[PDB]
This record gives structure tokens, C-alpha cells and sequence, in this order.
RNA sequence: AUUAGGGUUCGAUUCCGGAGAGGGAGCCUGAGAAAUAGCUACCACUUCUACGGAGGGCAGCAGGCGCGCAAAUUGCCCAAUGUCAAAACAAAACGAUGAGGCAGCGAAAAGAAAUAGAGUUAUUUCAAUGGGGGAUAUUUAAACCCAUCCCGAGACAAUUGGAGGACAAGUCUGGUGCCAGCACCCGCGGUAAUUCCAGCUCCAAAAGCGUAUAUUAA
């Protein structure tokens, strides 16, 4: 069964990841953290 | 009861730790030189080879499934092993005679997963690493 | 507009020198003090005959600016300080001996003649 | 040390028992050394009896001490 | 090779390293204090810890003791020094009671924050780093000094600053 | 190194001691050697030659070849630390030193720290500059680096593993359909996959993060 090589791999869709802003780095981002988290988990929509 | 107690009796009590120290596995394979004379690699953590062929192994009940294994013959030594190639549609990679570095599983010696009788991984080919051409960071040399 | 104050100091009649330890104040520079500045205002405020008798070596600018710290050396004599200096300091100061050739070059020639004798060695 | 054996010509073989604590276990072990003395023809000493002996210059092969003292039984 | 200078480690990973209630309570002071990463807070609790182990063997297994009088005042002054404990209490006991926060106030960045220099602790994070400040008419550069109470009036701004 | 206590484990490697200079013997000189950048012989490798003959010993420093999963420049200098000695430095007039120093390569390991900040009605206003480029200069045996001073922003744009449980984080959306694959363990996939392949969002550590093999604790 050696011919069913990467099978799926090769017939998934092709789709591109979006383009976004840069996020800020360093302690800008755990103030960016902290802002949401304190003084206002992942939920999807149904 | 089970102990000795005398306070003139150090002789009899390190003749006893010494004699049942064998009874550990661990122990005893560590202190005994006939360990890594079994151990194909030797005991090193990785070892090269060439790939030879390509074989496809079933997987243990109750999993159905054939995962894609390669016959390499050591270099240092010149034993025979199993490997497996992990990644989807990996195979391609991986041609007869070629050199590849081969690592453990993860358990060292013990079998992983359902995979039965294999022990070892493919990790690199032709210098370079199976993941970066995986995910498309290298190419092919030659 | 500097300011140099000495400290550590010590008389040396063994090599005819005194030695100490100079510190350099200044409010804003285009960047470091010259040497030879340092070595003007030394001569002045010392009274010696002759700047060119006192030698300066090893400044660190402190971090932040404004300090510099060093070691100096005055002689009592122009001559003193032409037999006591080292070749290296004297050289910054003007007056030094040539530079000898390569060592790499010396090591050839004198094993080349090792095998030789009497006459065509050096 | 304690006389262990008069077998040879002018020398005898003494005995040291000593114990020795092993750390671990908080426990002492019996343990003994032999050596080799020179007996002068001053002394006559028995199996079993007590003696005091002194570091000399190496007299044989084996020899590096000598009887001074010879306690009875 | 045939070199002799010293190197050691000064923080340490925690054990267990999903702890919910270790985790939140972690955030709460990165972001409080403005600090960078995880690492910091570990660093501050490397050294709390070794003040402790020094105080818990000299406190009573040596009794009164010529090891217990020196170094038993020489913390003291450490601690009242950079100011980690209260001037009237003045045992080994009350050495044990010190808390991650109270460490942490003592910082160069929280200082300038609370003497009104700095409006918030990142702005007063850029400044230092910026050499727009000055302690002792010497610029410091480093976040992470622990200002000593002698020097708390002597903090400013920098002469060759534009402030 | 780890550990409450008791212990377990490592130590070829900077200081001290022992032993060796391809293998094995023998010896001269000398205060001191069974010396090897001294001698003599044999064995195994090896070099030049006009064929008569004569040579070699990098487990010194750089460099090569092989071996392996695995380890730098055929660089500069005696300025500092020392050794030797017929010897202090200068004056026609500079002792040697791959010991040693100091630059290159070098995410072993270890410290400090960038990737902004304050406001305005969501969208425009300020100030500050460090990377970088230069300097009468400073450093240095000469260099270098570092420090010090001055043309320069709001692409100079952070990654590595994960999101059923252990264990922090999706009942999100396509594709596949016990196939491909995931999975350290338990376990997912047989046409409605909380686990595969992708998109979005989120989580942990962060200039670091996974994997393999030994070891300590548990
Ligand atoms: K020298
Ligand atoms: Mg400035
Ligand atoms: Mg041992
Ligand atoms: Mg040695
Ligand atoms: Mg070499
Ligand atoms: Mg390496
Ligand atoms: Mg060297
Ligand atoms: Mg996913
Ligand atoms: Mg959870
Ligand atoms: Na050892
Ligand atoms: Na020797
Ligand atoms: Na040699
Ligand atoms: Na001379
Ligand atoms: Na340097
Ligand atoms: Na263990």
C-alpha cells in the first residue's frame, strides 16, 4: 500500500493566510495582554 | 524482623544492599558491560546510514492503518534496523541509497505506539533535515 | 574650561620621576580631551620648564561623560624621561626608534644559518 | 599488638584487631592487620601475650619493626 | 583556558508549569509593574529565597551564638538599607515575612513612577532607558536598580537631558 | 550536579601527584635522564637518489587525510606574567620565547537589555531618539572592542510549540473518510473528526523554542 502516499496532503484545498497589522513586541504586548484580560478564553460563534 | 540490628554488624548489612542491588533493571543494566553491545547505535543518541528499502508496516489492533518504514544499514557498525519516516507523504523524500541520520523513538528501546518492532526515525536526509523539506524551508540537494 | 586634580601622589628618586594619578572635569566636548591638552594644563599648573617632560597613558572616559581618569609620570630632566621610557610611549610622543622588521622574517633567517659555518652566517 | 605466631628464627608475626565505622550505616566493623617484627634473643615472648614494638630501617624483605617490651599472658 | 573568572545563574524555572492560579496571579504584577518578561518576577524570587534559608538556619538552630549576632545585623542594615523592612522591627522573625511586591516596589522604573516624574510605569520605562535620568548626578541606564533609601532625595533629572 | 535530613551520581580537562612520546630493549654526557625537537639495534610504516648511498617520528603551535552524531586562523606580538643567561635602561648599540598574551571563528554555558511613549475627535498632534553613519579624538605593542560627542522612524515588521485528559488555551470553518495521518500514555479517523490536512481566533515561553540519548529528583 506504498502508492497511497500523502494521499490527503495533496488534495486539500490551497487557501492564503490574510494580511494583518504588525502587533506590538516586547513589554508593549503584555501591556496589550494585560489591558483585556484585567480591567475589562477563546468563545466561537455558534 | 526482617532487619539486623546489631551495632557490630556493619559487614552483614552492606553485603545485603549489595546482593539485592541486582534485582533492580535499571540498575543492573547500567553497571553491567554487556549493556549497549545489543544496542545497534551503540550508545550514542544518533547514527547515519543507507536507506536500502522501503516497507510499509500494519498497525496493532485495534488500529488499521499502514505506516510507511525504510530498512537502513548502519555505517559505524554495520547492523540492520527498522525506521520510520513521520510525516505525511514523506516518502517521496527518501530514495534507495541514500545517507539519512537516524534517531530514537522516544522510550528508549521500548516500542512506541502501534507501530510493532520499531524503535528508530528518520530525522535528516542527504545533510538535510526531513521537517524543513516537509514544510518546504529547504530543497532537495542534487 | 577643565579642571585637573591629582591624587595618589608619590616622590621617585629611584628613577627621577613623581608619579599620580590625574582626573579630568569638563562640562560639554566635541567628544574626548586630547592628551596633549591635559599635558599643557599639567605643565602649567606644575610649573615644570618643559611640557614635553611629562607623560601621559591609560585614560577611561567614565560612563554618562564629563570625567576622565589616567595615570602621568613628570620627569625631573628631558633626559630622564628619554632612558626611562618604555619605546612604545615614547613613540606617541615623537621621539622613538624605528620599527625592527617582521619577527616572521628574523625566525627564517636564523634557522637558515643553523646549518651552516664559519664564514656566509650572521 | 598481640603475638600471632613464633614459627620463624628471631621473628615473630603480630597482630592489630581494631574496629572501623562505616558512615552510612552507623555501624562498626571488625577488622585486623599483621606484621612482621624482629625479636631479639632479650625477649621471650609467648602465643597470645602483648607487645610493644618500634619503627626501625628496613631489616628484610618484610621486617620494619622491632620488640622492645613483652607483657606476660 | 587557564581562565579564573566566575559565572553563576540567577533565576529558575517554576515546577509545574500550568498552574492556573500561579499563571493569573503572575500577570497581575508583569502588568502592574511594566516588566518584560516571566523572567523577572523568577529572578525576584531567587533572591527572596535565599534571605529566607539565611534567616530560618541562623534564627534558632545556633542559639545565641557569635554566628547568630554577626550576619544577623549585617541583614538588617541590607534590608533597612534598600528599604525591604519596617524601621521599628527589628528581629530575624520578621525577615520571613517578605513578599514578591515588596521587593518589587524598591525598583528604579517604580520609583520614577511614583514620584511623579513619570506619568505611567512604561512611560517611565522609556525615560531611563532614554538617559533622561539621573541619580546622583550619574545617569542610570538600568531599569532594575534597587534605589537605596539614602539615595530616594537624591533622584532627578539628567543635566544633559532636555528635561 | 542534585538533594529537608540520610544519600545518589560525575571527575579525559585550568591547581597538586603519577605515567608516556609509533612498539620493545640498551646507553653516553651530566649535580640531576634509562632524555627522545640525545645516541645505538631490531619490528611496523615512510622520504630523496646519479642506485653507490642518505634520511623521518606533531599525544608542542597552526594546518591536512581518515574516523565518526560530534569540536576554530597554515593570523599579530613579546606591550603585561614568567623562564634561561656572559645579561639593568639608554648611548653606532632593540637577546630568545607557537610558554604567554590578543584578535578571528565560535545561540556550550552565564549576566544586562531594543522591537516605543503621552494625548486629541474613531484619527490625527507632540516630544524622545536608540540601532545605523561619522569625529579634534580616546583605547591598544599596533589594532580591535568599549566609553564620550554629533545626519538620522512611528517597515529597523519575533519566533518556536500547542488548543479532548494529564496540562493553559475553540462546542469556529472547509477537505478526507479505519485511507491519509495524529498520538511520549490513555486514545482519535469506518461521509455531521472537540485530536488528521488547512483558515481564523486563542494559549505558553520568548531572542529563544522543539527532538534524541545518558544522569539527578520525583
Ligand atoms: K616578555
Ligand atoms: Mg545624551
Ligand atoms: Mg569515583
Ligand atoms: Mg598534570
Ligand atoms: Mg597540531
Ligand atoms: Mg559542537
Ligand atoms: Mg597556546
Ligand atoms: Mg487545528
Ligand atoms: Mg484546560
Ligand atoms: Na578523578
Ligand atoms: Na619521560
Ligand atoms: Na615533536
Ligand atoms: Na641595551
Ligand atoms: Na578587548
Ligand atoms: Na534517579
Amino acid at each position: 500500500s506504498l502508492a497511497r502516499a500523502g494521499k490527503v496532503k495533496n488534495q486539500t484545498p490551497k487557501v492564503a493566510k490574510q494580511e494583518k497589522p504588525k502587533q506590538p513586541r516586547g513589554r508593549a504586548l503584555k501591556r496589550l495582554k494585560y489591558t483585556r484580560r484585567f480591567l475589562s478564553m477563546n468563545k466561537q460563534p455558534p | 524482623m526482617t532487619k539486623t540490628n546489631g551495632q557490630n554488624a556493619a559487614r552483614k548489612l552492606v553485603r545485603l544492599r549489595c546482593r539485592n542491588r541486582w534485582a533492580d533493571k535499571g540498575w543492573k543494566r547500567a553497571h553491567t558491560f554487556s549493556a549497549r553491545k545489543a544496542n545497534p547505535f551503540g550508545g550514542s543518541s544518533h547514527a547515519k546510514g543507507i536507506v536500502l528499502e522501503k516497507i510499509g508496516v500494519g498497525a496493532k489492533q485495534p488500529n488499521s492503518a499502514i505506516r510507511k518504514c525504510v530498512r537502513v544499514q548502519l555505517i559505524k557498525n554495520d547492523k540492520k534496523i527498522i525506521a520510520f519516516v513521520p510525516n505525511d507523504g514523506c516518502l517521496h523524500f527518501i530514495e534507495e541509497n541514500d545517507e539519512v541520520l537516524v534517531s530514537g523513538f522516544g522510550r528508549s528501546g521500548h516500542a512506541v505506539g502501534d507501530i510493532p518492532g520499531v524503535r528508530f526515525k528518520i530525522v535528516k536526509v542527504s545533510n538535510v533535515g526531513l521537517y524543513a523539506l516537509y514544510r518546504q524551508k529547504k530543497e532537495k540537494p542534487r | 574650561e577643565v579642571c585637573i586634580r591629582t591624587s595618589q601622589f608619590k616622590v621617585n628618586k629611584l628613577l627621577n620621576r613623581k608619579q599620580f594619578i590625574v582626573e579630568v572635569n569638563h562640562p560639554h566636548w566635541c567628544g574626548t580631551v586630547p592628551t596633549q591638552l591635559i599635558r599643557k594644563k599639567l605643565a602649567t599648573l606644575y610649573k615644570v620648564p618643559d611640557a614635553s617632560q611629562v607623560s601621559l597613558f591609560g585614560f577611561k572616559t567614565k560612563f554618562g561623560g564629563g570625567k576622565t581618569t589616567g595615570f602621568g609620570l613628570i620627569y625631573d630632566d628631558l633626559a630622564s624621561l628619554k632612558r626611562f621610557e618604555p619605546n612604545y610611549r615614547k613613540t606617541r610622543m615623537g621621539f622613538g626608534k624605528a620599527r625592527l622588521p617582521a619577527r616572521k622574517s628574523v625566525k627564517e633567517r636564523r634557522n637558515r644559518n643553523k646549518k651552516l659555518r664559519g664564514k656566509a652566517k650572521g | 599488638g598481640v603475638v600471632h605466631s613464633t614459627k620463624m628464627h628471631r621473628t615473630i608475626i603480630i597482630r592489630r584487631n581494631y574496629l572501623h565505622f562505616i558512615k552510612k550505616y552507623q555501624r562498626y566493623q571488625k577488622r585486623h592487620k599483621s606484621l612482621a617484627v624482629h625479636c631479639s634473643p632479650a625477649f621471650d615472648p609467648k602465643q597470645g601475650d602483648e607487645v610493644v614494638i618500634g619503627q626501625c630501617r628496613p631489616l628484610s624483605k618484610t621486617i620494619r619493626y622491632n620488640v622492645l617490651e613483652v607483657v606476660s599472658k | 583556558m587557564r581562565n579564573y573568572n566566575n559565572f553563576n545563574r540567577v533565576w529558575k524555572a517554576p515546577r509545574r508549569p500550568f498552574e492556573k492560579e500561579r499563571l493569573d496571579r503572575e500577570m497581575k504584577l508583569c502588568g502592574q509593574y511594566g516588566l518584560r518578561c516571566k523572567r523577572e518576577i523568577w529572578r525576584v524570587n531567587m533572591t527572596l529565597s535565599k534571605m529566607r534559608r539565611t534567616a530560618r538556619l541562623l534564627l534558632t538552630l545556633p542559639e545565641n551564638h557569635p554566628r547568630r549576632l554577626l550576619e544577623g545585623s549585617a541583614i538588617m542594615r541590607r534590608c533597612h538599607e534598600y528599604g525591604f523592612l519596617d524601621e521599628e522591627k527589628d528581629k530575624l522573625d520578621y525577615v520571613l515575612s517578605l513578599t514578591v511586591p515588596d521587593i518589587l516596589e524598591r525598583r528604579l522604573q517604580t520609583i520614577v513612577f511614583k514620584a511623579g516624574l513619570a506619568k505611567s510605569v512604561h512611560h517611565a520605562r522609556v525615560l531611563i532607558q532614554q538617559r533622561h535620568i539621573a541619580v546622583a548626578k550619574q545617569i542610570v541606564t538600568i531599569p532594575s536598580f534597587i534605589v537605596r533609601v539614602s539615595s530616594e532625595r537624591h533622584i532627578a533629572f539628567a543635566d544633559a537631558s532636555p528635561f
